[PDB]
């Protein structure tokens, strides 16, 4: 199950530029492939399925044995067309194998590939896979990636943004139509893309992105564009999370809140400390226990445990200097309930995991986000040092 | 970037020439003496991030509890990163905390 | 109701259903000038406080109850009985008349 | 003109050689802090509809 | 029970039994700010207490007892006789209620 992840990518990547280069009306299907799990199987059952090797200079079975074996089994068991993309210098042609090659293959000169292939059920339409495999010589993925930034890049875009608030978001839109029970048609108009692109401002941090050759900058752009807001000492800081997908929550929730309140909220000149907001039916008693155990005290709102108070709420507390002593570090509520709106507005407002949100104006900063691990945000607020 | 440490005191008066730091404390004087003599340098906060590099002119104590004073003057400032920035940039506001330069 | 007369009070609690006694028990932060409070008056249920202070109390009064557990040696009970709240007022030198 | 806002503070001393600024909140100096260092201009008012010019030579915290 | 209470004594014992006089009549550490002082109140029982103080006691009161070794006449001799402590707590102005 080595995954093959960047075979998935290069695949996105050519459909990148299919969409790029595609003409008005013209629209190119996708395919998820196994590893995509849909009960639905739309597209008449054509996943399909890739993978990715190079380090090869002339074609030989002997530098292909791997993959070819690999496949085997996974059409032993079971329309998948199988595809694979390879780079071979001086060689750009497609075609298909025949039964010879085929008993060459079966000629299994390592014993653990013969173990493997014992999984194999003999009885196969090896025709059939034969017929329905092709084979792919095609050029190599940085360099894909380059001539695809610079196609980008054509079209016409500020060229600073494309670098890091682009190129990764076309992918993962490309991504979500080719992985998403939801109803979908890979039909999808380039003539709306562009400006669909054009219109959001958010960035995003899946596991796909992440091995795009675009990260190194993906990080750094980010880290210098909220350097001079949190450089400030007394500012109005609110967040908005949706539990629901981020990978192990409950676990680290509580030193993300705890790694914040101890460089930006911990000092007597801080007099605004921070807002979390929780969305969802996520209870909260446990948390609020779990940091009291810290040390950290929490400003809940609720004076009666009935409803919140939204003058309770946003009120300035008590401080005094020698000894430090600091009646609430932190706040947290849920959105639900919170009903309205403050009386001075916030200066910003970061949302993870969330698409809109009432107090979304015009003076107000809003910075978005997508993730997966929170250990990659604490890199974009300066909590830590390295990825 | 690395482990400052544990403060030493806090600032009571600040300009672009000299900075005026006080202790409370003699235990901690005496723990730190032999890096607060002149010449050696000294960190203070001046934002969350950033710090401000300064040398020491002056040292002077009192008794009647105790008082402490250092009087320092600047020399430039120094981010997490580790960019350096050469002068008198922004000054560090009082009540804000003093460390020793490892 | 308390609130909306202009008084913050305490009640143990961190957001949950249980009682801890620490926090029940804690000095507030004090400020001169300007006067300010954090909590002025503390309140719970008896059957929910499980345990005794750090320290013992110089004066339990009781009104209308027998017996408690916290009852000493060391310690002064000063137990009373009472019709109407009117009369404690009476009691405690807040009013004159009887 | 125009639209100079909101100011930082009011005179405590006055002479046609130094003038004499005061500022009592914080949150004011931390956030104008960048442009309250010594070279930059400050606008006086000195009546109605004038202003006059300052550039700063002197600051102090206590 | 007294320093749970909150209070600190003095006995003048050395380790072992025996009750020094120079150690139980000393003079106190005292600070004026903040208000510190080492011990409060003084115990002794009276058969490990033998000998003669350096100087005379400006009230000597006794309570159930016939007479003692102390009594002189340049001395304050007071005597009482009572049933229960509470009278005591109104002969020494504590609870102005009999």
């Amino acid at each position: 199950a080595e995954y093959s992840i960047k075979g998935y990518l290069y695949q996105f990547l050519k459909y990148l530029s299919e969409i790029l280069a595609a003409g008005d009306g013209a629209r190119i299907t996708i395919e998820g492939a196994i590893e995509d799990v849909d009960v639905i199987a739309a597209g008449l059952t054509t996943a399909v399925q890739c993978k990715y090797h190079e380090q090869a200079e002339k074609y030989t079975l002997g530098k292909i044995y791997k993959p070819i074996l690999l496949m085997l089994e996974h059409f032993s068991k079971n329309h998948v067309s199988y595809r694979l993309f390879c780079h071979f210098p001086g060689e750009s042609g497609t075609k298909a194998l025949t039964k010879d090659d085929l008993e060459t293959v079966l000629s299994t000169k390592g014993e653990v590939l013969r173990a493997i292939v014992a999984r194999i059920d003999t009885s196969v339409d090896y025709e059939a896979f034969l017929d329905r495999f092709a084979i792919e010589f095609g050029p190599s993925a940085e360099d894909l990636q380059v001539a695809v930034l610079a196609s980008l890049k054509d079209k016409g875009f500020d060229p600073d943004d494309i670098d890091a608030v682009i190129f990764p978001n076309a992918i993962q839109r490309i991504v979500d139509l080719a992985t998403r029970s939801d109803v979908n048609d890979r039909t999808v108009e380039p003539k709306t893309f562009l400006a669909g692109l054009r219109e959001v401002r958010r960035v995003t941090f899946t596991r796909w992105t992440r091995e795009l050759a675009t990260k190194g900058r993906m990080f750094s752009s980010l880290r210098k564009s909220l350097r001079s807001c949190l450089a400030h000492n007394s500012r109005w800081r609110v967040f908005v999370i949706n539990p629901l997908t981020i990978e192990n929550f409950d676990d680290d929730i509580v030193r993300f809140i705890k790694a914040f309140v101890q460089r930006y909220s911990s000092k007597y000149l801080h007099s605004n400390p921070p807002l979390f907001m929780l969305t969802g039916d996520y209870d909260l008693s446990v948390l609020q226990k779990r940091l009291y155990d810290a040390g950290l005290r929490c400003e809940t709102g609720k004076v009666g445990g009935t409803d919140v108070i939204i003058k309770e709420l946003f009120r300035r507390p008590i401080l005094i200097r020698n000894p430090f002593r600091m009646e609430f570090s932190l706040r947290l509520a849920k959105r639900d309930e919170v009903i309205g709106g403050p009386q001075r507005r916030p200066d910003e407002l970061f949302l993870i995991n969330v698409a809109d949100d009432e107090w979304k104006h015009e003076d107000v900063n809003v910075h978005g986000f997508k993730i997966e691990r929170l250990s990659d945000l604490e890199y974009i607020l300066q909590l830590r040092s390295d990825y | 970037m690395p482990d400052l440490g544990t403060p030493i005191g806090s600032v009571t008066d600040s300009s672009p020439s000299l900075i005026r730091i006080e202790i409370s404390s003699a235990e901690d004087f005496e723990k730190y003496k032999s890096m607060l003599g002149v010449g050696q340098y000294l960190l203070v906060a001046s934002g969350n991030n950033l710090y401000l590099l300064a040398s020491i002119t002056g040292v002077r104590a009192t008794h009647v509890n105790f008082r402490f004073q250092i009087d320092t003057q600047p020399i430039g400032t120094l981010s997490e990163d580790g960019e350096f920035s050469r002068g008198s940039h922004s000054l560090p506001v009082p009540t804000e905390y003093a460390y020793v330069t490892p």
